[PDB]
């Protein structure tokens, strides 16, 4: 049994926290005064990890400086940090790319993101990961990580909904979907074909976002270049069943937990669950990330209580509260199921319900904020309401007499946010036919190659399996339309044989290579006499055109003379003498 | 036995002195892996079994199969291979990328049914383009299989705009047939001269687990030779060689060079290498540097050939409207190749070697992709690309290489 190792992307390859994430990385926001980085670290140290890389792309300097000062940096760490950094990186699949092309990991490694808060000991499916291996001799790849969850709780947003079918029997995955937005849900016959014993489909699970891989994942992943995230990769596995096999595998816990943090409303669940002790013993007095900052107490109804908190007069602390560092309260204060960072400082009768203030967030008298986060630095002026999911960016600036909307979004970057940030509140054969027809139009327009058309109705016609003799009526039928189809309804001699020309000229190439043969000289010149009647403007027209065919040599002029001298309407028309014109300056020309 | 030597100067495509591997010849039909019987019966079952490991990509790599057509106790008259792998796609864009590719076009195609399979195979072989059809639809009726006959026929001659003259109808008919493709089988022009160039296509490495203290024979590639002869004792460099991106900026590729210790084929190939085969060049690698199909995707020259490794390069963006030779009958916008869309993943096939690149930018003239690994195969070659409809990597159109940005570490 070789050390166990884990990977561990510190960039969400999505842009999901603007402006947010425009000039800090997802990974190193603080959930409860400690970065994310911190609690998925501290969350693969618990499990026994002693090798983790950590993959950063995205404003990677700022990252690299945070850690190299945290605990896990120290040399006493068991757990060895290595930091990856390559611009190249734009999505997950790059990375296990790069891991494969490095070879960095021996075997059964950790999949995670960096923004990852969990309590879970896997010990038990690992052993049952590497269990199935052995029995199985290389054949399951991956094991995913789910929770049993009730669909109604406030994790399971609407974005990361999945439902999974999988075999009762072995845990083995059979099929796996998201569910935005969608009334019904669809299964394949397959599922049932080949475990006909039993099938459970599941719609109770919570994606933790976590997977004990297989150097096979990393070569799967090196060879389908093609994928991008963990969703493409366990599809492409699962539609391509019948080759490669390579079953995907799961393992249920209901004694953990363990949640991704993809955007504010799953970050602001995933604050409400910390601070209410969901997540022991990751809990904020424990300072697993030792600082002496974030040191505080625990007392009644989950009240957190940093030093130098200096409470004002009358102030009622309800539920759910952690006071950072050196932050000042003031009198008559009211704040709840709140998070408050270090060094702020707060006015007189302001109402707190919801909220997050981050480092060096200062709040003026009579300031009312609902269910709104402040970025670092944030002020708030005298008597401001926050309606609830608000946002204020870094350093951002909110002046008096305002009542900020619902969705208010603001920020310093103009175009980003919803408003700029200032000391102001306030500023059959038809249908091959057509496609010929479509294929001759779009190579007309995208003066396509006299090769590439060739092909093309090389192709068209080997697909429809028509006779040449029919195509080429069918060409000179579609050639016929095409010149026709120049003009909208001029209805005139003129307007057929100007278009004629260009069309004839460089597309003679593709009417001689359609047209080779002496049948097919008969069959076009019999076409171009029903094209005559079908064009009745332009059937006058047409004994300029019958001259295009001798000219270009499409039609041979003893053909169109043996077409003459057979025998009606046809037969009256080009009776007339602008036919026998045509005729008779062929014929005195030639000889 | 073998009657090999190491004494030759201008090397003959038809010379009795090697009979190991002449031409390599394309063996491309709706068979759906019903060829593979005809393939055994012609030749043998596994004749070709010497390396073997974890497949990598089994659906995205042709297979050769040799073999020797012997008449008069006997003697070879000739000894070709036979390649067909599953998908014509792939074969199309490998084929469509210069020459040398599917020397002998045979057609296994199925006598009961004239399915848009078999139109879809013969659009593929007139796109890719001497072709040879047959009728696999043995034990019917005698008025059946003339019914069939007269529409193969009927077909053929529809066909015959591009490629449409083939004659054909338990091996005594495999037999005759492969009588007369060694009668019709024309001698195709093939440089021995030039400097030696291979491909890699499967990378080995036989020392097993608990191997000796000094038994330690690492470094046998598997690939084709491209242009020139190869002998044993030759100077082989790797083009693409080792690629580290760890120097926290561009990326580094530094070639590998090592002595050819031994060049083996299925059988015991001789110090002298000729063209057409899945031969194999053991030489002075450490088996960490090449593991289990780890070199794949590299060039294997003598005195380092011309190609140069690239990062990105600008292709001249050339699509087709439909799918080539496929037509489905909902036809629900499935068959119909989208525009280059920006930020796109699809391989550019060179000959045999096939690279990952992404779309960066394109104006209706020139993508400059940026190919996922490093490569090194011309400066002007005709690229295809091909893209996945759907679990299916598939032609999408032809380019040609104009510029780029080049890199050369030491």
């Amino acid at each position: 049994p070789p050390p166990l190792q884990a990977v561990l992307v510190a960039d969400s390859f999505d842009r999901r926290f603007f402006p947010i994430s425009k000039d800090q990385p997802r990974v190193l926001l603080p959930l409860a005064n400690v970065a994310l980085i911190d609690y998925t670290l501290e969350f693969l140290t618990a499990t026994g990890v002693q090798e983790t890389f950590v993959f950063c792309c995205w404003k990677a300097a700022q990252i690299k400086e945070h850690l190299l000062k945290s605990k896990w940096c120290r040399p006493t760490s068991l757990n060895v940090v290595r930091i990856i950094t390559s611009e190249l990186y734009r999505s997950l699949g790059d990375v296990l790319r790069d891991v494969d092309a490095k070879a960095l990991v021996r075997s059964d490694f950790l999949l995670v993101y960096g923004d990852v808060i969990s309590n879970i000991n896997i010990t038990r499916a690992l052993e049952e990961h590497r269990l199935r291996r052995k029995l199985e001799k290389n054949v399951s790849v991956m094991t995913m990580i789910f929770k049993e969850s009730s669909p109604s709780h406030p994790t399971r947003c609407h974005e990361d909904n999945v439902v999974v079918a999988v075999d009762s029997t072995t845990n083995r995955v059979l099929h796996f979907q998201k569910t935005q937005g969608l009334r019904r849900f669809a299964f394949p016959l397959s599922l049932f074909q080949g475990s006909s014993d039993g099938v459970e489909v599941r719609y109770d699970l919570l994606d933790c976002h976590i997977s004990i891989c297989s150097p096979q994942v990393a070569q799967l992943f090196t060879d389908n270049f093609d994928y991008q995230t963990r969703d493409d990769f366990v599809r492409g596995l699962l539609v391509n069943e019948e080759i490669l096999g390579n079953q995907i595998h799961m393992h249920v816990t209901a004694k953990e937990y363990g949640a991704r943090v993809s955007n504010l409303h799953m970050y602001s669940a995933v604050c409400a669950d910390v601070i209410r002790r969901w997540v022991y013993p990751l809990t904020p007095e424990a300072n697993f990330t030792d600082s002496t900052t974030q040191s505080c107490t625990h007392s009644r109804h989950n009240i957190y209580r940093g030093p130098e908190v200096s409470l004002g007069h009358g102030s009622i602390l309800e539920e759910n509260v952690l006071l950072g560092s050196g932050t000042v309260i003031g009198s008559n204060c009211f704040i709840t199921n709140s998070v408050i960072g270090p060094g702020c400082h707060i006015g007189d009768n302001v109402v707190l319900d919801q909220t997050y203030l981050w480092q060096g967030v200062r709040v003026a008298a009579g300031a009312q904020i609902h269910q709104s986060l402040l970025c670092d630095n944030a002020e708030v002026k005298e008597r401001v309401t926050l309606k609830p999911r608000s946002v204020l960016t870094s350093q951002v600036v909110v002046g008096p007499n305002i009542t900020l909307p619902e969705g208010s979004v603001i920020s310093l970057h103009p175009p980003d946010a919803e408003e700029d940030e200032d000391d102001g509140e306030f500023s059959d054969i038809k249908v091959f036919q057509n496609e010929v027809l479509g294929t001759l139009q779009r190579g007309k327009e995208e003066n396509i190659s006299c090769d590439n058309l060739v092909l093309e109705i090389n192709s068209l016609k080997y697909a429809y399996n028509i006779s040449l003799k029919e195509v080429m009526q069918v060409l000179s039928h579609v050639v016929l339309e095409f010149p026709l189809q120049q003009m909208d309804s001029p209805l005139d001699s003129s307007r057929y044989c100007a278009l004629l020309l260009p069309l004839l000229k460089a597309w003679s190439p593709v009417f001689r290579n359609y047209i080779k043969r002496a049948a097919d000289h008969l069959e076009a010149l019999a076409a171009i006499e029903d094209f005559f009647l079908e064009h009745e403007a332009l059937g006058i027209s047409m004994a300029k055109v019958l001259m295009a065919f001798y000219q270009l040599e499409i039609l041979a002029e003893e053909t169109i003379l043996s077409w003459f001298s057979q025998r009606d309407k046809g037969q009256q028309l080009r009776k007339n003498q602008q036919l026998q014109r045509f005729i008779q300056w062929l014929k005195e020309a030639e000889e | 036995l073998t009657t090999l030597d190491v004494t030759k100067l201008t090397p003959l495509s038809h010379e009795v002195i090697s009979r190991q591997a002449t031409i390599n010849i394309g063996t491309i039909g709706h068979v759906a892996h019903g060829k593979s019987t005809v393939v055994k019966a012609i030749s043998g079952v596994h004749t070709v079994r010497f390396k073997n490991e974890l497949e990598r990509n089994i659906t995205i790599k042709l297979g050769y199969a040799n073999a020797k057509i012997y008449k008069l106790n006997f003697k070879l008259v000739r000894h070709v291979s036979f390649v067909d792998c599953p998908g014509h796609d792939i074969l199309m864009a490998t084929m469509l990328n210069g020459a040398a590719v599917m020397d002998a076009a045979l057609l296994l195609i199925a006598g009961n049914e004239s399915c848009p399979q078999p139109q879809t195979s013969e659009h593929l072989a007139a796109i890719e383009i001497h072709i040879l059809i047959l009728q696999n639809k043995i034990d019917l009726v005698k008025e059946s299989q003339a019914k069939e006959q007269y529409e193969q026929i009927l077909a053929f001659v529809q066909g015959t705009v591009a490629e449409g003259a083939p004659i054909i109808p338990l091996k005594y008919n495999i037999e005759v047939v492969c009588e007369y493709i060694v009668k019709k089988i024309p001698v195709p022009p093939r440089d021995f001269t030039s400097e030696p160039r291979l491909i890699v296509i499967r990378s080995f490495d036989v020392n097993k687990p608990g191997c000796e203290v000094d038994d330690l024979k690492g470094g046998v590639a598997g690939g084709s030779i491209l242009k020139g002869v190869l002998k044993v004792g030759q100077e082989i460099e790797v083009r693409p060689g080792i690629v580290s991106k760890d120097s926290e900026g561009k990326l580094m590729c530094k070639p590998i060079f090592s002595k050819i210790v031994s060049l083996f084929a299925e059988h015991n190939d001789l110090q002298y290498a000729a063209p057409g085969g899945l031969i194999g060049v053991g030489t002075k690698i450490d088996p960490t540097l090449c593991r289990a199909d780890r070199m794949v995707g590299q060039v294997l020259g003598a005195v380092g050939a011309l190609p140069e490794i690239f990062t990105e390069l600008e292709i001249s963006y050339f699509l087709l409207r439909r799918l080539l030779g496929v037509r489905t009958e909902g036809d629900k916008k499935a068959a119909k190749v989208q525009k280059l869309s920006k930020n796109e993943v699809l391989m550019v096939n060179i000959g045999s070697l096939s690279t990952g690149g992404r779309v960066s930018a394109v104006k209706a003239d020139l993508g400059k992709i940026v190919l996922t690994n490093p490569v090194c195969t011309e400066v002007g070659e005709k690229i295809a690309l091909s893209r996945r409809v759907e679990k299916h990597w598939r032609l999408i159109g032809w380019g040609q290489i104009r510029r780029g940005v080049t890199i050369k570490p030491t």
